[PDB]
Parts: structure tokens; C-alpha cells; sequence
């Protein structure tokens, strides 16, 4: 979907490389320079600022705008914008790293806190594999906190060799809510870790060190932890269900942007301006605070930053988060098209495979069976039959990506088909169809049946399918989905078929016997006692479809 | 939709630094000396000089207006014109560029035998200089060096005065008349 | 092979890895009076040579990583003195097959 | 300066031409694409070369439109122009800024300060002229061309060249 | 013979509430819960720790994190998997499509 | 790499068709009939691209070649042609 | 309706891997967007109409690539870049393995 | 959590069970090759019984005159009393038997014949009987040079795994083992004549057919083992609707979460 064609050679996504932001990366992903904290409005004109949403990116109305691309809304993707922070300040769920990684390096200085002068060191740098390298290394030498210069060679305890210069000493490191502090050791010394400090440290790491400390030279590089400008979200990240007119309705999310860069214009005219210094720094832990809660808002520091409401606001990482979030819900699994729910009853009398479906439903989804010699006849019939008449059709499709409404187009009863083209038809009789009765427990939930179309609101299936999705009479609701693809229809009807799961690879059995009704008959008539007659017997033979034709 | 060749390096993401190009023979990475083959064998350089080209064209332009019919079944002056016939059957009728080269080339070519062309081309690939090198001198006239490394600034150095004067003074005898 | 009582000194066996080539392993009595391998619920490895091992390799066709493994310090380990990268062919009954036959590397 | 290179192509196919003529058509499709373009990368594709033996192998069908891949191996000749690189060509066009030369499926451009310090510009002529001493450059004139820079774009390598230097200039 | 008590327990599992499962099913969980090297657990702690498609990890309980120290330690998504494919809409390297379909150039001749 | 290819002698894996491997392969082709594609069989009566390329199998006409993947990085070549169905 | 985690595992238990790429993108979210070749990042300007497509400051306007892939995870991407981690999808494997 | 452990893990195309990174859990599915489905429950009848009634049903001795079989059985009966080329084989064969006996009362030290076995070959030879419609009042055709030299075959045509290298070719008999153990049971000498009573084309047809119903009860390259399996146990435990020690439900917890504190941790001296 995205519809038009595109020059665009098509590819497959084979890797997917996890890197993390630089500064630069950013500011020149950037279309817009984002300033300003209001939305639109120029001067109060309905329209836009060229400061946040669209100043040069995403567009909303419907309305072709978006720095030439045009297109339009659906098709057009987000075009960042970048914000250019005060000055540097911290990441939020890197912050655990950034404190595990101040523990094993010499700040001022910059350099490991160990080299190869140390086997249970070295042994750890053999330690191939990022994760339990860097976990090794950081209960290495957490406990080492000196800048030693020299250290005994592996000859003898006697000579010490001299690697790096400075010693000035390691202060043990704690984090205290969003800042990070350090006490140099009669009586300690505690002193604040400040951000553009932090940075300048690890800006002069070298790059084996990067490496060995589970960093990567191109595509994570220690600094880009700690925020220089930022990633500016265009418009569709952050959608305002706008209410016609004269209104608005943007997202939390964006009042979160228009309140970071607020705060960040407010920091900003203090270092141009006449700086109470210490009292500058008294709102430099407001940008730390905003930029931490519009990724992450539900931390340890109970501040749990709401918004003018009571309303939490929604952090990112909420949206990610485990069931109905993104992934527990949208990307495994979703809400989707050619489906229908109802009430489930059973009926005595249709193959194990076949599945009543009501009229109103052969008659609401559709098949988009292709335009081909085969079946043209048949095409046309039901599209001159029209959506209302049982076997009918719903909508013609052009090769020139366009729909036909079948109940609208003034060319109803007219339209001549045309090989290559698509008509979206009712629901014919055996069809398949993928049924299925969550809860999702095993193949046996979740079945292919042959469709027989019939009347009344009701899903009808037979008895002894009843223990496959274990559907009871007390009112039980299933679920239907439709094919597609022709092979679509292939993967279930070769493999997904009702009668293909009668015997069970679980139980190394059958799952689908004979019940209630039929069973507890079965046995009142296979008696000694039971002795039929003529008239009915021959009533039985008959019932029979295959039977032969001999008494 | 797009169109590749035998050699994709690492996305390393660092974009920049490929250089531009002179006659100092640095040309693309797409046109240096080790180039590898098709079946994956290492080959060296394919830079064909005037008419060589032509010759190229006429040919495989000719096995295909022969495969051309095969599934059919169920002197200056005149080159100009046969030719503009071969393509006008060959191409498929936008090739403005194809058949324009093809004048440029019949025209301005010093040789027009796969002969006396041969003959150039075991001659010039004897001083092992850049199949670039050797081609512009394949297809470009001169009398002194002082023209020819002039004209051709990737030698100087490389070959000697007298010994590309040689080579000159072979060319224009090999010098196929008109 | 060492065996030691009680317990060695904790700066004993600080100068046990420090001979190459040859090589040094500690035991205890308690530790041997019965055998771990005779247990009912212990199958048979078998140590393999460097040929053995890259054949397992080639045929199967997988990297030293992709094959399952067994700890170092693994009790049945010490008892065949196992070493890093080597290799077992573990093989044991199976109420499917009757025999199965699996295989690791060392820890 | 003319080159010959082995590339590939990415050429998809509907499941209609599943018949057995299926590789010509190939071939034809394969020529339609490339024939007679050009890029920045190579440069003027020209011809295909030994429409005989072009390399098919079997396709790949994609996963959900009948289509299949084919990856046609195939070689051709070729034409890219180089900075401080030498050729001659006739000439196309005149101006009062300078004047246009064709080399190959491609066009050389000159401008008058790239000419002699003494050469001049006649307009007062017919076709308009380029005047000198003993030169006369016009219209036709076959001239030695140093070109000084190339521009890719779309579909054409268009440059920029010279006739300042010894050597250079009309035949 | 780890592997081993720990079928005989899932088993008694199975085997005291009276039920049927076939030795292969419980046999395989155990072997994976083995192989790695020691006891590997059922759990967030437990193997969703190991090497699987950034991505496939995250689709179990420590998302934001996951794909945080994921995106620090540059990792490389093989896509392998199917919850990676998944994500990205690709048909899942799975049976159905374990192996790739051609056309083929000679034989189609012979069939006319 | 292309050394990636098991020669069609020493070749491996089962004779035999996969039902996955199958609807896989009855779903491409009647997917690419009802796509006006060519047949290669007498539609003794056929309309639906599932009954007919079902009856392009039963006859082995069908120029498919399963390129099967062999996990480490491999792959053996078997056309519908070669396989078998039992299935 | 829904249809999800503990469906699309039964399906993976009928191995039937295209009936749920379609399912799940054809018969839902769905979405085309186009990527660099040197920064997986959807920075593409998509010019389908005039024909040029560029993300400069990557400086490209050649190797770029069409890409079928659920909306849901555009967002998701586009998202994961809003926490400063770059996603960059590729076209192709160098790990071989 | 169960399914999310296993979801990648299928039979990849050489019958080695592996996960999405290459690393292999079982080596060849369910340690045989088989699949699940193919699958019901035959009787071992070479380990249990009294050394007694082996003897008795299985013992084939041309040079005796009460242990040669009855003419009325095979045809060419008594034109091989104390054939010395054939108890070659009849002892070599009976020498199969015993070594069977003791290495299934090696794995089975429970005593237990009734097991989860691939192709059915109690019936196989049922259809079989009434298919021809032999008479238990007339004699054989088949020689005892044939009867053991063809199930001496069928066994090798029962593959499972492919490769043309030592490693490959043992495995595959391990696999095969039990399933030949219960062949050797059935295919027996004195069971073919006295028991059954098959005939040429009888006996060959079950051959045949036992070799088929094999070679398709192995498992698809491709099935998900591990979503299988799991949604297997998760499956018959959502219906646990719960001998003093913690039992089903919370235990299996326990288990499944590495159980270090544990409840009820009873222990057994023998
Ligand atoms: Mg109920
Ligand atoms: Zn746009
Ligand atoms: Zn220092
Ligand atoms: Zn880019």
C-alpha cells in the first residue's frame, strides 16, 4: 500500500544494522531547523510556522505541500527536522552504560583503567563477544581507581614499566535521579559530574579502547550518548486528530516537543544573557528532565512529570511496550481485513469441512478472483448481477490501479470485462476459508473449511469438529478469515484442511471422533436387541451417498 | 530496473573521499587495471582505442542481424550509409547515440582492417602502459613525443623520447590510407 | 592427577597452570568414592580426535559454534580430562530409536 | 578511451511470456533497457556485445506477484569521458560565448576564454564563425579537444573543455 | 544425565495428570533447554539473554531495553527468523518457504 | 558465492516431495494461470487453476525447479521433473 | 478482527509462511517507502512523479531501493529513531554465515 | 514464553533439528527421523515371553526332527531336511534374534513391549491375509533362502537420512535400529509359515508396502518442530483442573523457570 508506481528498484531487508544517532547524522537527515514552539497559526492564520510540524516535512489536510515530494499524505513518510539542544545533556536508558562505562575509564585524561599489563585483564580482552567482554572488563576494574603510570612488567615484581602519563585519582562513582557524581578520596571530596564534561571524556577515547569497550567506530560511537541536537519526529509520529476547524488536537507527544524546546530557548537566553551561573544550571535540569521524559517517563525518580491534567503523558518507550504496545500487538499480529466474527451453532449434516456462512456475509466479503478466459462468463454474470442478488460482485479493478463501485458507477449494468483485471465477487459455496477459534492453542484452532453458503445469521459446522477449537452451545463466538493470494487458498486447502488434522502429532491420534447425539446412538443400535425393517432400512440406505446401489 | 556490475564493497556508511579523475590515469574504481571477470577470473583492462571500436560494433551488430533471422525461420563514403542501414534493422530505434558514434567513428577511424588493426594493437601492447595509454595513442596522430605525452600526460616518464618516437613512426606507416 | 584430602592451599594450586606443556588436575577423595560414570542416568562420551572433530565439522557442515555443548567443570569432563575445544559423542538409548547419537564441544 | 565491461540486470517478468520464446524476449527487453543509456557510473552503454551467448541462468519467482527475476549476466560497450582527457570531434553549434563540439553519443562544450588570446568571434558571418590569423573555426570544423570536466545528469554525460594549450585546437 | 531427570520430571508432569504426549514434544523443549551448555530457563532472565535477531528477542517481555543496548553494541539483525520477517512483512523462512522457486529456461521447451 | 551449489550428482535430500514443498508449488502455478499464463496439459474440462495445475503435476509438465536451502549456506536443484509424490 | 501473536503461531505451526505475510500486510497494515544504500534510514525524497529521488548529505540520488514492509513498523522505525537509535535496513547480507 | 523458546526451530533440509542462528538442538527430529502422525502403538513380541516360548516360536532347526518345520507349512519342506547351506542362515538370523532380545532388554529394563512405533505391520499383514485370501490348510511357496534374504534387504531400503559418508550412513542405522528390531520381530521365519501363511506375492506385496508406508512417515524437511512441540505440552496443560509432593501446574512452573528453591523435593536411596 502507498499505491503509484516508483522507479524504485525493489529489494528484500536481509539485515538490520542497529547504530545510534550522531549529532551530524542527524543534522543532515534534517530538512527543518525547528525554533518555535507553536504548532501553526501564522500570527493566528491557519496554516503552519515554519518552526515545528512542516516547516519542511510532513504534511497535515489534505493537501499536497511537503518540500516538492508533494504526493500527499498517504504515500508521504516523516522528513526529520533537528533541534539543537543548549548544551549537551544525557540520554535516559543509556544512562546504567554511561555510569558502567565512567567506571572503567580515567577521566581528564581519557583512557582504560587496565591494558595488557594485568592477565585477569587480558584475559578478559580474549573474551571474543561485546556483551560478557564489557561485562567482564567492568567488574574488572571497577575496583581500580588510580591513573596508574607504572606498572611491574611481566618479568619481575621488581622493575615497574611506565605506559600513560597522569595519575590524578578515580572518584567511586554514583547516579542520583538524572545527574551523575563523584567523590575523589581522610574524608572524601563530592563533586557533580557534568554532561559537556562527561563528553569531552569520552570524545578523547581512543578508538581500540571504543572497541575492546564494546563500541563500534561507524555505528555506535561512545559520544552519541550524550545528546547534541535532536531528533525531530515529523508529523505523522505525533498525528492531531484536529476537530474540523478553529480547533486543533494535537498529541501529547508533540506537546512534549513545543515543551523540550521551550525549555531548551529558556536555558539558552541565560548563557547569551546575564547568567546567574549557579541558578543557569537550575534549568539545564529541565531540558535534562523533558528530554529524558519524552523518551522515558516512568523511572525510578518518582517525578513522574504529568501534564497540565493529571494525564502522565505517554513516553516512547510506552508505545513499544509489551502487549497492545507496537510490538506485542501491531507487529505480531493486528486487526485486519476480510475477516468475520459471530455466533457459532452446529448442524448434523455438512461434511466435517464445510462451514455455513450466512448471506449477509458471502454477500459483504470478497474474493479477488483475476479477470481470465476461464471464467469470464461467470464474471460478468455476477457483476451485471450486482452486490444484492446472492451471487454477486462488489467491485471491478482497471489495470490502471483503479476501482469500480459496483453498486455506484453510473456504468453498472454495462462494463465489458477485460483479461488482466480483477473482480472483487461474493462468496461463492466451497471456497476456503481459514475458521478458527482462539484461544490459539494448537493447529487443531485453527482450521481451513469449504464454504456452504446458507440462511439465517448463524455459523454452522459439523459435531465432531466441535472438540478441534472446543466450542460449546452455551453462546460461543468464531472467528473467519479470508484467502487472497491463489496460493493463499493453496497453503490451506493442501494444508490447513479440517480433514487433514484428524489424526493429531501430539497424542499420535485422532482429535476428531463422534459424540453426543450420534455415539449414544450408535450403541442403542448396534445392539443384539436392534432389529430394523424394510420401509425405514431402505430410508437409511438411501441417506447414504455413496451407497453402492444394492440392499 | 537498475543495472550492476562485478564488485560491491561494504555500505561502511562512510561515504566520502572517491576521487576525481585525469590523466593521471586515476579513473573510477570502476576502471582500474584489476578488474574481475564474469566466471570470477581476474582480468586486466579493456580500453579500446578508435575504428578498434567501430570494428567491435560492426561485427557483433552483424552476429546479430544473423541471430537476428535465425529465429526468423518459424571505403569511407559507402561504410557510412551500409551501416546506416545495418542499424536501421538491428536497434530498436532510439539509439540517437549508437548511430551518431557509429558516424563519428567510421569517419574519423585510422585503421579499418582486422588486420592492419591487429597488427596496431600486438605492436602498442608490448610496452605494457595502461590499456588506456594505449588506446588514445591507437586512435590520436603525432609527430614528436612533444605532441604525443602532451597530448597524453599519464607517460613522460614512462616510456622513452626515442622509443615512443619508434612506436610514432610505426603508427604512421600502419597508417591505414583512406 | 592430583588427589587432594580435605582441601590444598589456596597458593598450592596458584603454580598448577604455569608448566606447559603437560598439565595438572586436582581431585577429591569424596569426590571419587563412587563413580559418576556408572550412574544409571549417564550415557557414554568419547573423546575424538582433531581428525574425528573436523570431520564431525565437515559433514554436518557447521561452524564450532553451531554445535551443542558441555560445561568444563562438568563432573563426567574432569573425568575424561577435557580441554578446550575438544569434542564428545555422547550416545544413549532412546525409546524412539533405540539409539541415539549426539555430540559436543567443550566449554 | 572506449571500454568494455561486464554488468548484470535485475529484470523482472510477468508470468504471461512463460512460454518458450521466453528468452528472447529477454534479450529484447534486456536491449530496450539498456541500449543507447547511460548513467554516471559506466557512462554512454552503447551496444550489447555476442547477442549469442547472454547469460540467462534460471529466475527466481517472486514471493507473492507471479513474477520472476531474472538476473541477466550480459557485456557491452561502453563510453565514458575523463577530465584533462584528449579527443577531436566536429564541430555542432556556435555562439558568441563560445562554441560546441560532438565526440561521440556525447557533446564537448568550449567556451571563447578557453580559446587563443587572440583569437576572435565573428558574427557578422555565416554560419556565425570563429576568426584568427590563419584559423578559422566554424560549423563543421574538426577540432582537438581537451576535456576539462564532466556533469552527469539523467541520461546524459555532458562536459566542458579546452583548445588553450599547444597542439590543440582545429586540424 | 541432566537431560535426562529433567524429561522423567516433565514427564511425571504429564504422565500424573493421566495425559499423552509424545516423547519427541517434551524431548525436544528439554534438549533445548540443555544444549547451550548448562540449565537454560524458560524465562526472561533465561534464554531470551543468547544471540536470536535483536528483534526476534524483543518481541518477549524487555522491548525499549533490548533494542537500547541492541542499537549500543552495534548489533546486525541476520533476519533468519520469524518473528524478524514478520516484522518486516517477508514471507517467514518456513517450510512453505524454506527454498526458493524457478522457471526453467530448458525444460520449459520440451512441454509443447 | 556460487560455489554454494551442490552438483546435481552427490546430491543429498529426499526423492521424495514435501507437502509443504508441493502447495507451495500447485499454489505458484495456479496463482500464474489465473495470471494468463501458459499451460502445458488438454484442460480435458478445467476451469479453476487449482484443479488444472493439479493435473499439470499428475503429469509432470510444469517447468519448476525447486532450489532447496541447506542450513550453514547450501543448495541442491530439484526439478518437479525429479521428485516423486507419495505424499 | 484481530488476528495475532497466538494465531500467527498456529500458522507457523501449519507452516504456512505466505498465507501469513498476507494476512498480515494485503489484508492490513501494508506500506511502500523507499531507503538510502548507505544509511538504512528512510531519508529518500520520493520524487514519483518527475523522477529523481536523492537523500543528500548521504549525497545520493543512485543506489536507492522500493521496499513492501507494514506501516505499523515504518512508525516503529521511524519511532526508534525519535530514541536516537538508527535502524539501517539493508538490501543485502555481508555476515554471509 | 514456552512457544517464544522454540518458535525458529524446525527440521531444516538434512533431518537436523536447528534454530534461526545454525545452532542444532536434535541431530536427527524426535532422535528417529519420524513424524508424529504416521505413528501407532505395535507390540514388541521379541522382549517379553519366557525363553521358553521364544524358543518354541521363533527357533527354525532343519537338522532336528521335531525343530524342522512340517512340510504342510512350506512347499519345498522336506526336500530340506538338514540342509546344511540354509541353517547358515536360519542360525546367523536366530543369532539377530537373541542379540535383539538383550539389547531391547537393555533399553527397556521396564519389561515394556507396547510402544509408539512408524508403520503399522500388525494390520499391514492382515489386509494382506484376507487381500489373497490364503487358506490356513495349504502350503507355502516361498524359500527360506527367501524369506530372510528379502527382509535382509527391505531392511536397507528403509533410509532416512542421505549422505554418502561414513558418519552419516551409521547414524541413520542407529535411527533405524528399534523399527528393525520390530521387522526382524514380525518378518520371522517361523511366524512368515506358521503364524501367517503367506505366499510369494504376499510376502513380497508386504515388503513393498512396509517400505512406502516407511519412507512417508518420515518427517518434512520444513514442519516447525518447535511451535509443534511446544503448543504440544502447553496444550495438555491448560487442561490440568488441579501422593504428597508438589504435583502438575505449580511444579511445572517451578521447572520451566529453572526451579532453584524448590518445594517439594523428595529423594530416592535404592
Ligand atoms: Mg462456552
Ligand atoms: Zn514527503
Ligand atoms: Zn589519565
Ligand atoms: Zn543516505
Amino acid at each position: 500500500v502507498g499505491q503509484q508506481y516508483s522507479s524504485a528498484p525493489l529489494r528484500t531487508v536481509k539485515e538490520v544494522q542497529f547504530g545510534l544517532f550522531s549529532p551530524e547524522e542527524v543534522r543532515a537527515i534534517s530538512v527543518a531547523k525547528i525554533r518555535f514552539p507553536e504548532t501553526m497559526d501564522e500570527t493566528q492564520t491557519r496554516a503552519k510556522i515554519g518552526g515545528l510540524n512542516d516547516p519542511r516535512l510532513g504534511s497535515i489536510d489534505r493537501n499536497l505541500k511537503c518540500q516538492t515530494c508533494q504526493e500527499g499524505m498517504n504515500e508521504c513518510p516523516g522528513h526529520f527536522g533537528h533541534i539543537d539542544l543548549a548544551k549537551p545533556v544525557f540520554h535516559v536508558g543509556f544512562i546504567a552504560k554511561i555510569k558502567k562505562v565512567c567506571e572503567c575509564v580515567c577521566m581528564h585524561c581519557g583512557k582504560l583503567l587496565l591494558d595488557e599489563h594485568n592477565e585477569l585483564m587480558r584475559q578478559a580482552l580474549a573474551i571474543k563477544d561485546s556483551k560478557k567482554r564489557f561485562a567482564a572488563i567492568w567488574t574488572l576494574c571497577k575496583t581500580k581507581m588510580v591513573c596508574e603510570t607504572d606498572v611491574p612488567s611481566e618479568d619481575d615484581p621488581t622493575q615497574l614499566v611506565s605506559r600513560g602519563g597522569c595519575g590524578n585519582t578515580q572518584p567511586t562513582i554514583r547516579k542520583d535521579g538524572l545527574k551523575l557524581v563523584g567523590s575523589w578520596k581522610d574524608e572524601p571530596e563530592l563533586r557533580v559530574l557534568s554532561t559537556e564534561e562527561i563528553l569531552n571524556i569520552f570524545k578523547h577515547i581512543s578508538v581500540k579502547d571504543f572497541t575492546s569497550l564494546g563500541f563500534n567506530e561507524v555505528f555506535s560511537r561512545p559520544e552519541w550518548m550524550i545528546l547534541t541536537c535532536l531528533p525531530v519526529p515529523p508529523p505523522p509520529v505525533r498525528p492531531s486528530i484536529s476537530f474540523n476547524e478553529s480547533q486543533r488536537g494535537e498529541d501529547d507527544l508533540t506537546f512534549k516537543l513545543a515543551d523540550i524546546l521551550k525549555a531548551n530557548i529558556s536555558l539558552e537566553t541565560l548563557e547569551h544573557n546575564g547568567a546567574p551561573h549557579h541558578a543557569i544550571e537550575e534549568a539545564e535540569s529541565l531540558l535534562q528532565f523533558h528530554v529524558a521524559t519524552y523518551m522515558d517517563n516512568d523511572i525510578a525518580g518518582q517525578p513522574q512529570a504529568l501534564q497540565k491534567s493529571g494525564r502522565p503523558v505517554k513516553s516512547i518507550r510506552a508505545r513499544l511496550k509489551g502487549k497492545e504496545g507496537r510490538i506485542r500487538g501491531n507487529l505480531m499480529g493486528k486487526r485486519v481485513d476480510f475477516s468475520a466474527r459471530t455466533v457459532i451453532s452446529g448442524d448434523p449434516n455438512l461434511e466435517l469441512d464445510q462451514v455455513g456462512v450466512p448471506k449477509s456475509i458471502a454477500k459483504t466479503l470478497t474474493y479477488p478472483e483475476v479477470v481470465t478466459p476461464y471464467n469470464i462468463d461467470r464474471l460478468t454474470q455476477l457483476v451485471r448481477n450486482g452486490p444484492n442478488e446472492h451471487p454477486g460482485a462488489k467491485y471491478v479493478i482497471r489495470d490502471s490501479g483503479d476501482r469500480i463501485d459496483l453498486r455506484y458507477s453510473k456504468r453498472a449494468g454495462d462494463i465489458q470485462l477485460q483479461y488482466g483485471w480483477k473482480v472483487e465477487r461474493h462468496i461463492m459455496d466451497n471456497d476456503p476459508v481459514l475458521f478458527n477459534r482462539q484461544p490459539s492453542l494448537h493447529k487443531m484452532s485453527m482450521m481451513a473449511h469449504r464454504v456452504k453458503v446458507i440462511p439465517y445469521s448463524t455459523f454452522r459446522l459439523n459435531l465432531s469438529v466441535t472438540s478441534p477449537y472446543n466450542a460449546d452451545f452455551d453462546g460461543d463466538e468464531m472467528n473467519l478469515h479470508v484467502p487472497q493470494s491463489e496460493e493463499t487458498r493453496a497453503e490451506l486447502s493442501q494444508l490447513c484442511a479440517v480433514p487433514l488434522q484428524i489424526v493429531s502429532p501430539q497424542s499420535n491420534k485422532p482429535c476428531m471422533g463422534i459424540v453426543q447425539d450420534t455415539l449414544c446412538g450408535i450403541r442403542k443400535l448396534t445392539l443384539r436387541d436392534t432389529f430394523i425393517e424394510l420401509d425405514q432400512v431402505l430410508n437409511m440406505l438411501y441417506w447414504v451417498p455413496d451407497w453402492d446401489g444394492v440392499i | 530496473v537498475s543495472t550492476s556490475t562485478f564488485q560491491t564493497r561494504r555500505r561502511r556508511l562512510k561515504k566520502v573521499e572517491e576521487e576525481e579523475n585525469a590523466a593521471t590515469l586515476q579513473l573510477g574504481q570502476e576502471f582500474q587495471l584489476k578488474q574481475i571477470n564474469h566466471q570470477g577470473e581476474e582480468e586486466e583492462l579493456i580500453a579500446l582505442n578508435l575504428s578498434e571500436a567501430r570494428l567491435v560494433i560492426k561485427e557483433a551488430l552483424v552476429e546479430r542481424r544473423r541471430a537476428f533471422k535465425r529465429s526468423q525461420k518459424k571505403t569511407r563514403e559507402k561504410e557510412l550509409e551500409s551501416i546506416d542501414v545495418l542499424l536501421e534493422q538491428t536497434t530498436g530505434g532510439n539509439n540517437k547515440d549508437l548511430k551518431n558514434t557509429m558516424q563519428y567513428l567510421t569517419n574519423f577511424s585510422r585503421f579499418r582492417d582486422q588486420e592492419t588493426v591487429g597488427a596496431v594493437i600486438q605492436l602498442l601492447k608490448s610496452t605494457g602502459l595502461h590499456p588506456f595509454e594505449v588506446a588514445q595513442l591507437g586512435s590520436l596522430a603525432c609527430d614528436t613525443a612533444d605532441e604525443a605525452k602532451t597530448l597524453i600526460p599519464s607517460l613522460n616518464n614512462k616510456i622513452s623520447d626515442d622509443e615512443l618516437e619508434r612506436i610514432l613512426k610505426e603508427l604512421s606507416n600502419l597508417e591505414t590510407l583512406y | 592427577i592430583f588427589v587432594y584430602q580435605n582441601n590444598i592451599t589456596p597458593s598450592a594450586m596458584k603454580l598448577v597452570p604455569s608448566i606447559p606443556p603437560a598439565t595438572i588436575e586436582t581431585f577429591n577423595e569424596a569426590a571419587l568414592v563412587v563413580n559418576i560414570t556408572h550412574h544409571e542416568l549417564v550415557p557414554k562420551h568419547i573423546r575424538l580426535s582433531s581428525d574425528e572433530k573436523r570431520e564431525l565439522l565437515k559433514r554436518y557442515r557447521l561452524k564450532e559454534s553451531q554445535l551443542p555443548r558441555i560445561q568444563r567443570a562438568d563432573p563426567v569432563a574432569l573425568y575424561l580430562g577435557l580441554k578446550r575445544g575438544e569434542v564428545v559423542k555422547i550416545i544413549r538409548k532412546s525409546e524412539t530409536s533405540g539409539r541415539y547419537a549426539s555430540y559436543r564441544i567443550c566449554m | 578511451m572506449f571500454f568494455i565491461k561486464d554488468l548484470s540486470l535485475n529484470i523482472t517478468l510477468h508470468p504471461s511470456f512463460f512460454g518458450p520464446r521466453m528468452k528472447q524476449y529477454l534479450k529484447t527487453k534486456l536491449l530496450e533497457e539498456v541500449e543507447g543509456s547511460c548513467t554516471g557510473k559506466f557512462g554512454y552503454i552503447l551496444c550489447v556485445l555476442d547477442y549469442d551467448n547472454i547469460d540467462i541462468q534460471r529466475g527466481r519467482i517472486l514471493p507473492t506477484d507471479g513474477s520472476a527475476e531474472f538476473n541477466v549476466k550480459y557485456r557491452a560497450v561502453v563510453f565514458k569521458p575523463f577530465k584533462g582527457e584528449v579527443v577531436d570531434g566536429t564541430v555542432v553549434s556556435c555562439s558568441q560565448h563560445g562554441f560546441e563540439v560532438q565526440v561521440g553519443p556525447m557533446k564537448v562544450f568550449v567556451t571563447k576564454h578557453l580559446m587563443p588570446q587572440d583569437l576572435t568571434f565573428n558574427a557578422g558571418s555565416n554560419p556565425p564563425s570563429y576568426q584568427s590569423s590563419e584559423d578559422v573555426i566554424t560549423i563543421k570544423s574538426r577540432i582537438r579537444v581537451k576535456i576539462e570536466g564532466c556533469i552527469s545528469q539523467v541520461s546524459s554525460i555532458h562536459a566542458i573543455g579546452s583548445i588553450k594549450e599547444d597542439y590543440l585546437g582545429a586540424i | 544425565a541432566g537431560r535426562a531427570a529433567l524429561y522423567k520430571e516433565v514427564y511425571n508432569v504429564i504422565a500424573s495428570d493421566g495425559s499423552y504426549v509424545n516423547y519427541r514434544h517434551m524431548a525436544l523443549l528439554v534438549d533445548v533447554m540443555t544444549t547451550q551448555g548448562g540449565l537454560t530457563s524458560v524465562t526472561r532472565h533465561g534464554f531470551n539473554r543468547s544471540n536470536t535477531g535483536a528483534l526476534m528477542r524483543c518481541s518477549f517481555e524487555e522491548t525499549v531495553e533490548i533494542l537500547f543496548e541492541a542499537g549500543a553494541s552495534a548489533e546486525l539483525d541476520d533476519c533468519r527468523g520469524v518473528s524478524e520477517n514478520v516484522i518486516l512483512g517477508q514471507m517467514a523462512p518456513i517450510g512453505t518457504g524454506a527454498f526458493d522457486v524457478m522457471i526453467d529456461e530448458e525444460s520449459l521447451v520440451k512441454y509443447m | 558465492l556460487k560455489e554454494k551449489a551442490i552438483p546435481k550428482d552427490q546430491r543429498a535430500t529426499t526423492p521424495y516431495m514435501t507437502k509443504y514443498e508441493r502447495a507451495r508449488i500447485l499454489g505458484t502455478r495456479a496463482l500464474q494461470i489465473s495470471m494468463n499464463a501458459p499451460v502445458f496439459v488438454d484442460l480435458e474440462g478445467e476451469t479453476d487453476p487449482l484443479r488444472i495445475a493439479m493435473k499439470e503435476l499428475a503429469e509432470k509438465k510444469i517447468p519448476l525447479v525447486i532450489r532447496r536451502y541447506l542450513p550453514d549456506g547450501s543448495f541442491e536443484d530439484w526439478s518437479v521433473e525429479e521428485l516423486i509424490v507419495d505424499l | 478482527l484481530r488476528f495475532g501473536e497466538m494465531e500467527r503461531d498456529c500458522m507457523i505451526a501449519h507452516g504456512a509462511a505466505s498465507f501469513l505475510k498476507e494476512r498480515l500486510m494485503e489484508a492490513s497494515d501494508a506500506f511502500r517507502v523507499h531507503i538510502c544504500g548507505i544509511c538504512g534510514l528512510m531519508t529518500v525524497i520520493a520524487k514519483l512523479n518527475h523522477n529523481q529521488f536523492e537523500c543528500k548529505g548521504c549525497d545520493n540520488k543512485i543506489d536507492i531501493y522500493q521496499i513492501h514492509i507494514p506501516y505499523a513498523a515504518k512508525l516503529l522505525f521511524q519511532e526508534l529513531m525519535a530514541m536516537n537509535i538508527t535502524p539501517r535496513l539493508y538490501t543485502d547480507r555481508s555476515r554471509d554465515f | 514464553r514456552l512457544v517464544k523458546a522454540l518458535e525458529d526451530i524446525m527440521v531444516h533440509y538434512d533431518n537436523t533439528t536447528r534454530n534461526s542462528l545454525g545452532n542444532v538442538i536434535q541431530f536427527i527430529y524426535g532422535e528417529d527421523g519420524m513424524d508424529a502422525a504416521h505413528i501407532e502403538k505395535q507390540s514388541l513380541d521379541t522382549i517379553g515371553g519366557s525363553d521358553a516360548a521364544f524358543e518354541k516360536r521363533y527357533r527354525v532347526d532343519l537338522l532336528n526332527t521335531d525343530h524342522t518345520l512340517d512340510p504342510s507349512l512350506l512347499e519345498s519342506g522336506s526336500e530340506i531336511l538338514g540342509d546344511l547351506k540354509l541353517q547358515v542362515l536360519l542360525d546367523e538370523e536366530y543369532k539377530q534374534l537373541v542379540k535383539d532380545r538383550k539389547f531391547l532388554r537393555e533399553v527397556f529394563v521396564d519389561g515394556e513391549a507396547n510402544w509408539p512405533l512408524p508403520v503399522n505391520i500388525r494390520r499391514i499383514i492382515q489386509n494382506a491375509q484376507q487381500t489373497f485370501h490364503i487358506d490356513h490348510t495349504k502350503p507355502s511357496d516361498l524359500t527360506i533362502k527367501d524369506i530372510v534374504l528379502g527382509v535382509k534387504d527391505l531392511q536397507e531400503n528403509l533410509l532416512v537420512l542421505r549422505g554418502k559418508n561414513e558418519i552419516i550412513q551409521n547414524a541413520q542405522r542407529d535411527a533405524v535400529t528399534l523399527f528393525c528390531c520390530l521387522l526382524r520381530s514380525r518378518l520371522a521365519t517361523r511366524r512368515v509359515l506358521q503364524e501367517y501363511r503367506l505366499t510369494k506375492q504376499a510376502f513380497d506385496w508386504v515388503l513393498s508396502n512396509i517400505e512406502a508406508q516407511f519412507l512417508r512417515s518420515v518427517v518434512h524437511p520444513g514442519e516447525m518442530v518447535g511451535v509443534l512441540a511446544a503448543q504440544s505440552i502447553g496444550e495438555p496443560a491448560t487442561q490440568m483442573t488441579l501422593k504428597k509432593v508438589t504435583s502438575g501446574v505449580p511444579r511445572l512452573k517451578e521447572i520451566l523457570n529453572v526451579a532453584k528453591n524448590m518445594k517439594t523435593p523428595s529423594l530416592t536411596v535404592y
